[PDB]
DNA sequence: CCCCGGGGCCCCCCCGGC
DNA sequence: TTTTTTCGGGGGGGCCCCGGGG
């Protein structure tokens, strides 16, 4: 704890103000202006993973109360015992009682609550009807099936979108000027491909990248360097293997597959998701071939999750692809 | 054994210090300078603050080169504190950037060391500034006297009403089972002067309390014979227990009247 | 000083005499007869049972549904013989160190209150203990202690409960004289009613009152609390609101096992219109009624119809296959649930595999009657064998050279020619040969005895061994008995 | 006395009579044993595994792993439920059957396999080299039983702890075995033995109990009828001398288990009757078979090989047996309630049979 | 910003039983006990946020007038119901001596009843019998079942329905003209629709709508209140084309950023209760659903995965 | 120096979907 | 016309033993 220098990017890059917040300016925008008038209703925000929920919600509390907020609201999440007894005791006598320092408002902050049993967030119900005059309550979710009615009626609900292209690249531009790094056009294609619209993955990459080069003050980041750290299949291997299964006979398939997967030691997970991808821009006459790709896939995806052996996993791939657009035919 | 070393002549006195307030917080940050020791501490509901100060002349001898933090749990440090005989004076020791602080207790008479080790802890807090306020009513009376009335006034209820009007305070419970009121006046007896009631009064107040924090504040009066409660309206009631150099300090926050 | 205005008319209307008491009468008065001779059994150790039977039970177990009137029938028979009551309830504390405090101490005491209001019985206790239904605990909730004291007790007890066909109650299944309380019909209820209603100055036509006990299901407190709501406002129950109170007071009342499994089997609700009025929802809201034993009396039960839902072409056979194997994707999807992942949410996915489906693809009329699931049985057996399995086996470790398994599937067939055939052959004179054989293997009679229980089929030993002469079986008693055996598993 | 499966199994490794290959590979794995690894030996049941197991450990240590004792351990669980163990114990080596304690059995592996494992040997136990012995052997019988997370405890225990003790662990079969553990364990087939062998041994056994033989052919049908199971011809050989007093003719039939004969039973009448009925009757006999510690898998293989024996069923209905018999092992492998799965293949048969 | 904005659930919450909007039968009773007196044991029944709580305060409230501190005990899930609570308080505030009009009784609300422990149920039935002459118990909850049998028997059922759109349209309008706010009728449409019965939801989508745009019309409705995922999941269960339905998922759903298994949940419900395609293909939906939910469980969330379950009830629908 | 009140573990018993 | 498996949470009964008072 030296310095921020000496923390994972992921982390050291964590919006500190609603300004830096990137991708989500609806949500945002509605949330500052509902504390700018003092309208701020119960919130709830449901989203994927590295969207920007906690850093949101945190920039909100320093926005309410300023650099003194950690004591002015009450943060509980997953690592925290968060039974029926803490809802009854601690959240109660937080909520109805005035503040400490200031004679404002009371926050608080049920991060992670869709990993709080049924039993609590029942109870959390008329705690949160009663002290409605002098508390709010931000619950931050991923998966809604576990939150209970009851309390989804008590909130008004944000959703945080998959961030959007834009906003990963004026990320990653300010990354690029805070850290001294060059990074090509087609290399940047490549990490919001890959990111999935996940933040914390375009981090970690980023980083992973930096410490691939030799002399990162001159070196540049291309895809090549993306894939090599990453470890994934390049677009030219995925088009080579589709069209070998696709044009090939099963011996040329079988030994094309083999040297492009031995060639920089691939993972048969990443050639079959991004086969899919590609395969999903088909235009297939015959609704069969879909169907009987899509099952047999997942199929094979789902015994590779368990394990088994690579080489006849690879064959089923292979076959399922030749046997699905045999219908195209007719 | 270089940086801090500060030697209580008695053992028993920081014991009891952590006693009055380790049933409050458990992770308080000590910080130790050349004019000694401070700590603050939030309650995890966020309702009560502890302040505690303890200044050079309450140590038989101090010697701090540069400001040290060291965050402690404080059921750990009860566990350590409560090896150490009463006869037997308490050194504390830390070096530069520690990850623990030693305490070793002497009995020169029968020439007895016990040395024990507690590791610190990283806790983020930042000393947030106790703002002194212009109460509208202080007050003062012996500290077994309140300890009795609240334990008293727990009984009946979960919340607890002050009430200082001109010449009067008013503590008052009301609960399942009945009600309860107690009445108090200044008065004041030359001849000991340690069972006086001092009140000054400014604005009248009326402030509802919650009953098991009054009960945590409470065993801070095995520290100090009085204690001083200050109240005003739209603040944090105080309660300071003052001991020979330094003292200990509640901020405790009223319920919401809704 | 309460005005009799402002009291509910289940309080109002009590009945006052046994006599007033409707329905259920045989069972009133069979716990009258045995509580007026509470005192002739006592005088002989309660061994010789009388006319009815009732002479070897010193407690009594009041059971029924919910609202026939069992506390009020005990109260009042009680208080006829003149006893005093010493009533408790789920509302106080009857765990075992509270009940071996309290109630122990009053079995054989005197009633001071007894003493000073005087009848030769007003100075004993009649223990009436309600609600034992609610004693909600094991070996530490007191039930095993009521159990113990209805054992031994010097003055009459009194149990009620409502579901005594309920695990928890197990203790008490031969420890009381069982009494049952049954659904009171209509025309007991029907005098009654019209009273209250003559009384309450509302109209009531006593057609509607059959309806209106169908409704509350053999509930008279339920009927006169619907009652009471109705006449609130309004006053004139005629043939035209009939359906709307029923429908409103319709209580929602889980379904037992054996309903369950009748109505899940019925092919009425899998038809169009059937499933129109009983839907999808509903069924699985049925399986979760009970989702403890729905899967195992469907399991039991879906091989012993006669169906109406077959689709053209398939017969009975084809669909009673695809049954069993939806009820075996069912079992892996219960194994699922029940691990270290606690998958609890996939419950009415359950629903669908292990009850629903396999019923509707045999759903018909049932060809006999339903029958509780066999399985609990034959797995606390199979519990058993296999805890003696592990015994003989670890008795014979040292010895031989397999698992308990292959113990079961080699070695005992061949054990049998050496322990029990030349018994059947040699008679007395195999006796120590075969001691001989159990010395070598570390092997005790009630090993012996163990392993010839395991055969099945063409070998079993019961009638065998019952047949050997009594004299070869004590000669090969005593001769264990008589000399001294190694020992394997020497734990000190 | 004894029985002469047992009377007459091999001490020592130059005491076996078949398989000679894997004799010769045991005694070079013996001849340096300060570096031995992890054992796995898996292979058909009843073909000799414990006995070369004992007869290897018998060389590396001495004669002293022979004297077996047998003590007790407790365990508490969770919810403070008392378990029993029993260990079979020597100087030399510890044998475990975690199997014995169900899902519980990852208990034994996290705490007595450990503490073992933590513990140094301080015993002067002198060796062949002059130098004292440095590990204690441990022998877990039926792994393929454990749980998944047994095993995955098994991993580190094994990994860090390897100059303490070694693990010899006894397989059927290897597919229950997760990858990591077979990673970790040098994997050593055991074939059965042949026929040729079988009946060497019974001559032998005959010879030295003095059993009236009339010609050696019986012994070949005893050990053709085996199908390469050594105990199981020791004990039918043992059987069928106690039934023709001690003296074999070349008529002697040849002596079935009973739930083989249950079992042949009920593939005769799946075949004959094939209704509802029936299937209510084949499962009280399935109830019955189970209640009396027949395993289902063993039930579904033995079912499912009497089912296709049989004479009158033609290409077809066999093939759907074996399918069939595949998805509900795999089924049983997947469950809990063993009698649905064999009543669903059961019901499966019965409606592709007609 | 340190103020705060009073809630209109909470600035409008009814306090007299006359502004409670549904359930007319009910209220009317309601209001009859209250003028009349002699209320008896009662068990309110609904769905979320369509005036239960607000119901039993309000009846509570008219029938004890000043004596509402000392003569009502309101228990919730917030705070202690066990056995203990059962067994001494509730009994002691049953027990309590408290002079009362002449026709009037004590009244104990155990708000969110359905959560209460079956021990505190079985030790309530004696406490009711025995003091029922001078207190009365009122029981609050969303799913009835839960309560034991024994005391459903001694209490009266009052079961509550959902809200029609009228009421609805109400008690909005009458809050809009209250509050002064701008709206038109597309605006009200939609916040009834996202509603779904709920007043709550409704009243709380109306302020943060004015809150957020301050016109209340379609496009700030939808702005504020997302379109409910369950539609988007039925439109894509009952799409003709394979294509459209993997449309649907890739583009209302997966981009959009609900979880895989949200889906499959959001499915298997929906699949249960369409009742307009049969009942054995809604059985065989349900099967492949949960097969997928399954193996989503193990680990495998993907979009391949949620595109296989989709083909697979395609070629079950053919 | 001895008895009583009340905090803290320890042990066991039952649920789990909409 | 009768009666089973596992974590985690919650509840509820039972002591145990420190502290404080007399
Ligand atoms: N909108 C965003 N703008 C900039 N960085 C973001 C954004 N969202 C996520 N990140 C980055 O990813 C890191 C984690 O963001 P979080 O706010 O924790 O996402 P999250 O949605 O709360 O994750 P979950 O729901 O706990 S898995 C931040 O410190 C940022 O560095
Ligand atoms: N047989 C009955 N005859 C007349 N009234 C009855 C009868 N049974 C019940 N009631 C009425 O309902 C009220 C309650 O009767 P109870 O004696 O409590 O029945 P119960 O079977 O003991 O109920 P449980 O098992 O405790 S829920 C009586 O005061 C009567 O007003
Ligand atoms: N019938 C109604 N009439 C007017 N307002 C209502 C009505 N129902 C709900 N509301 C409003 O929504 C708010 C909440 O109503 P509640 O009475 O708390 O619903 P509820 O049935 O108790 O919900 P649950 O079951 O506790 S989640 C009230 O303060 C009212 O402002
Ligand atoms: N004569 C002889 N008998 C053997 C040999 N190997 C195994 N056996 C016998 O076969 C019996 C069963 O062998 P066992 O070790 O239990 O096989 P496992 O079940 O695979 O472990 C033993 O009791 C031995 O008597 C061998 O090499 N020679
Ligand atoms: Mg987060
Ligand atoms: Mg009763
Ligand atoms: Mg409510």
């Amino acid at each position: 704890k030296r310095s921020k220098e000496n923390l994972p990017w992921v982390e050291k890059y964590r919006p500190e103000t609603l300004d830096e917040v990137y991708g989500q300016n609806e949500v945002i925008t509605t949330v500052r202006k509902f504390v700018d008038e003092g309208k701020l209703p119960h919130l709830l925000f449901y989203g994927p993973p590295g969207t920007g929920k906690t850093s949101t919600i945190v920039a909100l509390a320093r926005e309410i109360y300023g650099k003194n907020y950690s004591n002015m609201v009450l943060e509980l999440n997953a690592s925290d015992d968060r039974g029926i007894d803490v809802v009854r005791n601690q959240i109660k006598d937080f909520a109805s009682t005035r503040q400490i320092f200031s004679k404002g408002f009371k926050l608080i902050i049920l991060d992670e609550a869709d990993a709080m049993t049924n039993a609590a967030q029942n109870a959390l119900r008329r705690v949160i009807e009663r002290y409605t005059k002098n508390t709010r309550f931000c619950v931050l979710a991923n998966y809604a099936h576990k939150l209970t009615p009851a309390l989804l009626s008590r909130c008004t609900r944000f959703r945080f979108q998959p961030l959007p292209q834009e906003a990963i690249e004026r990320r990653i531009a300010n990354v690029l000027v805070h850290e001294k790094l060059k990074l090509s056009p087609n290399a940047e294609k490549a990490l919001i491909e890959l990111s999935n619209g996940d933040m914390r993955r375009v981090l970690n990459v980023l980083q992973s990248c930096k410490a691939t080069l030799d002399n990162p003050d001159e070196d540049e980041i291309s895809d090549d360097v993306i894939y090599e750290c990453c470890g994934a299949p390049r677009p030219s291997d995925l088009k080579a293997v589709l069209k070998s299964i696709l044009e090939d006979d099963w011996g040329t398939a079988h030994y094309t597959l083999n040297k492009v997967r031995s060639a920089k030691g691939l993972a048969l997970i990443d050639l079959i998701e991004g086969i899919v991808k590609i395969l999903e821009d088909y235009e297939l006459q015959n609704e069969e071939t879909r169907v009987h790709l899509l099952t047999k896939l997942a199929d094979i995806e789902y015994s590779i999750s368990k394990g088994g052996n690579d080489q006849i996993q690879g064959s089923a791939v292979i076959g399922a692809i030749k046997a699905s657009f045999e219908n195209e035919t007719k | 054994a270089s940086m801090l070393e500060a030697k209580f002549e008695e053992a028993s006195l920081f014991k009891r210090i952590i006693d009055g307030f380790k049933d409050c917080v458990q992770l308080v940050n000590f910080q130790c300078k050349e004019d000694g020791i401070i700590a603050q501490a939030v309650d995890d509901s966020r309702v009560l603050l502890v302040s505690l100060e303890i200044g050079v002349e309450a140590f038989q001898e101090y010697r701090c080169d540069h400001p040290v933090t060291l965050g402690m749990d404080l059921t750990s440090l009860s566990k350590i504190l409560r090896c150490g005989n009463n006869t037997d004076t308490l050194t504390l020791i830390a070096d530069n950037t520690p990850d623990s602080i030693i305490l070793l207790f002497e009995d020169t008479k029968k020439d007895r060391i016990a040395e024990y080790s507690l590791k610190l802890m990283d806790i983020d807090a930042d000393f947030l500034k106790i703002e002194e306020l212009q109460y509208d009513s202080t007050l003062s009376l012996p500290s077994s006297e309140f300890s009795k009335i609240v334990r008293d006034l727990s009984q009946l209820s979960d919340s607890i009403n002050i009430m200082i009007t001109k010449e009067t305070i008013k503590f008052v419970a009301d609960g399942d089972i009945g009600s309860g009121s107690v009445i108090i006046k200044p008065f004041v007896d030359m001849e000991h002067p340690e069972t006086s009631i001092k009140l000054e009064m400014d604005q009248p107040v009326d402030l509802t309390f919650g009953a098991k924090y009054l009960l945590d504040i409470i065993k801070g009066s095995s520290l100090s014979d009085r204690v001083g409660i200050r109240l005003s309206s739209e603040a944090p009631a105080l309660f300071q227990f003052d001991l020979k150099s330094g003292f200990l300090q509640f901020f405790l926050a009223p319920k919401f009247n809704d | 000083v309460v005005r009799e205005e402002d009291k509910l008319w289940t309080v109002k209307y009590a009945p006052t005499n046994l006599q007033q008491v409707c329905g259920n009468k045989g069972s009133v008065m069979k716990l009258k007869n045995w509580l007026a001779n509470w005192e002739n059994s006592k005088k002989n150790s309660f061994k010789h049972a009388g006319k009815d039977g009732s002479g070897v039970f010193r407690a009594a177990m009041l059971y029924g549904p919910p609202g026939i009137g069992k506390t009020t029938a005990a109260h009042l028979v009680a208080q006829e013989l003149g006893y005093d009551i010493l009533e408790q309830n789920a509302s106080d504390v009857r765990s075992k160190t509270l009940l071996n405090a309290g109630v122990k101490n009053a079995l054989d005491n005197m009633s001071v209150v007894g003493y000073f209001k005087h009848n030769l019985n007003g100075k004993h206790f009649v223990i009436i203990m309600d609600e034992v239904d609610g004693m909600s605990g094991g070996d530490r909730g007191g039930v095993g202690q009521l159990a113990q004291f209805c054992r031994k007790t010097s003055t009459p007890l009194i149990l009620i409960c409502n579901e005594r066909n309920l695990p928890k109650m197990r203790p008490f299944d031969r420890v009381c004289l069982d009494i049952q309380f049954r659904r009171p019909d209509a025309n007991s209820i029907k005098s009654r009613l019209m009273t209250i209603a003559i009384r309450e100055k509302f109209k009531l036509d006593p057609n509607v009152i059959d309806r209106l006990i169908q409704t509350t299901r053999g509930d008279i407190r339920q009927v006169i609390n619907l009652l009471s709501t109705i006449s609130t406002t309004t006053k004139t129950i005629n043939h035209e609101n009939i359906n709307e109170i029923s429908k409103a007071w319709e209580k929602n009342i889980a379904l037992k096992p054996f309903d369950i499994a009748h109505k899940m089997l019925d092919g009425q609700i899998y038809s169009d219109i059937g499933s129109r009025n009983f839907t999808l929802n509903d069924k699985i809201a049925l399986y979760f009624d009970d989702f403890d034993f729905t899967p195992l009396m469907i399991q039991e039960n879906y091989l012993s119809t006669r169906p109406s839902v077959l689709k053209p072409g398939q017969s009975h056979l084809e669909a009673v296959a695809e049954a069993a194997n939806c009820i075996s994707l069912g079992d892996i999807v219960e194994k699922k649930i029940r691990s270290s992942e606690q998958l609890w949410s996939l419950l009415p996915l359950h629903a669908v595999l292990s009850s629903v489906y396999p019923a509707s693809k045999v759903a018909g009329h049932m060809a006999g009657r339903i029958n509780f699931t066999a399985w609990l049985g034959q797995n606390s057996k199979s519990a058993k064998y296999y805890r003696l399995l592990q015994e003989i086996h670890y008795h014979t470790r040292l010895g031989t050279s397999t698992d308990k398994i292959g113990l079961r599937l080699d070695y005992l067939p061949t054990f049998r020619k050496r322990l029990l055939d030349p018994f059947l052959k040699q008679g007395a004179d195999a006796i120590s040969s075969v001691i001989e054989v159990m010395d070598d293997y570390y092997l005790t009679k009630e090993d012996w005895d163990s392993i010839m229980e395991f055969f099945v089929g063409p070998d079993v030993t019961t009638a065998i061994i019952k047949k050997i002469p009594a004299t070869v079986k004590s000669g090969f008693t005593r001769k264990y008995n008589s000399m001294t055996h190694p020992v394997a598993i020497y734990r000190t | 006395m004894s029985l002469w499966v047992d009377k007459y199994r091999p001490k020592s490794l130059n005491a076996l009579s078949h398989n000679e290959e894997l004799t010769n590979f045991l005694k070079s794995l013996s001849d340096q044993p300060r570096d031995l690894p992890h054992l796995l030996l898996y292979g058909p049941n009843g073909t000799g595994k414990k006995t070369r197991c004992m007869a290897l450990l018998e060389s590396i240590f001495g004669p002293g792993v022979y004297r077996l004792k047998i003590d007790v351990r407790q365990f508490v669980t969770a919810s403070n439920r008392k378990l029993e163990l029993n260990v079979v114990s020597s100087p030399y080596h510890l044998e475990i059957t975690p199997s014995d304690m169900g899902n519980n059995d990852r208990i034994v592996i996290q705490e007595l396999l450990k503490e073992v494992a933590q513990m140094e040997q301080v015993d002067f136990q002198d060796s062949k080299d002059g130098l004292a012995h440095r590990y204690k052997c441990v022998i877990i019988n039926e792994a393929n039983s454990l749980t998944k997370d047994a095993q995955a405890a098994l991993r580190r225990t094994m990994e860090k702890y390897s100059k303490n003790i070694r693990l010899i662990m006894v397989c059927d079969s290897m597919s229950p075995i997760i990858a990591p553990i077979k990673s970790r364990c040098l994997l050593i087939r055991c074939p059965a033995p042949s026929d040729s062998e079988i009946s060497t041994i019974l001559s032998d056994v005959v010879t030295n109990e003095r059993i009236q033989l009339e010609t050696k052919d019986i012994l070949k049908r005893i050990a053709q009828a085996s199908n390469g199971n050594l105990r199981v011809s020791l004990l039918m050989l043992e059987s069928m001398a106690l039934n023709n007093e001690l003296a074999l003719k070349s008529s002697s039939p040849i002596i079935k288990p009973d739930w083989i004969i249950v079992i042949h039973k009920l593939t005769r009448k799946i075949v004959k009757e094939r209704s509802v009925n029936s299937l209510i009757e084949c499962r009280a006999v399935l109830y019955d078979l189970l209640a009396h510690c027949i395993p289902a898998n063993i039930i579904l293989k033995e079912l499912t090989f009497s089912l296709l024996d049989v004479e009158t069923l033609n290409t077809t209905n066999k093939s759907s047996i074996i399918e069939y018999s595949s998805v509900f092992d795999e089924r049983l492998s997947l469950g809990n309630k063993a009698i649905f799965h064999l009543e669903g293949f059961i019901a499966k048969v019965m409606c592709c049979l007609d | 910003t340190l103020s705060l904005q009073l809630p209109w659930v909470e600035k409008y919450r009814p306090q007299v039983l006359s502004d409670i909007v549904g359930n007319k039968e009910t209220i009317d009773r309601l209001q009859q006990i209250a003028k009349d007196g002699n209320m008896p044991h009662m068990i309110i029944s609904g769905m979320p946020g369509i005036g239960k709580t607000t119901s039993v305060h309000c009846l509570a409230h008219e029938l004890l007038g000043r004596s509402y501190a000392d003569g009502v005990l309101e228990l919730n899930a917030s705070d202690d119901r066990g056995i203990d609570v059962v067994r001494n308080q509730i009994k002691h505030f049953a027990q309590k001596k408290l002079h009362l009009p002449p026709g009037k009784h004590k009244i104990v609300i155990l708000d969110e009843a359905d959560s209460m422990t079956a021990g505190a149920q079985q030790a309530l039935r004696r406490t009711m019998e025995l003091y029922s002459n001078s207190t009365r118990f009122a029981f609050a909850c969303n799913q009835s079942n839960k309560i034991i049998e024994p005391l459903q028997s001694r209490c009266a059922i009052l079961r509550y329905s959902k809200l029609s759109d009228e009421d609805v349209l109400k008690r909005l309008l009458q809050i809009i003209k209250l509050e002064d706010v701008k709206y038109t009728n597309d605006g009200l449409e939609a916040i009834i629709f996202t509603a779904e019965g709920d007043m709550r939801q409704a009243i709380n989508n109306l302020q943060s709508t004015v809150a957020g745009h301050g016109l209340v019309n379609a496009d700030n409705v939808f702005k504020i209140v997302d379109s409910p995922h369950p539609l988007i999941v039925k439109k894509m269960l009952l799409a003709s084309n394979l294509e459209d339905s993997i449309q649907i998922l890739r583009t209302d759903l997966w981009k959009k950023g609900y979880s895989s298994i949200d889906i499959v949940t959001t499915s298997f419900r929906v699949t249960k209760n369409l009742a307009q395609v049969k009942e054995s293909v809604r059985l065989e939906m349900i099967k492949e659903i949960g097969l997928t939910h399954m193996r989503i469980l193990e680990g495998v969330g993907t979009y391949l995965q949620l595109a296989s379950m989709l083909a697979k009830i395609h070629k079950l629908n053919n």
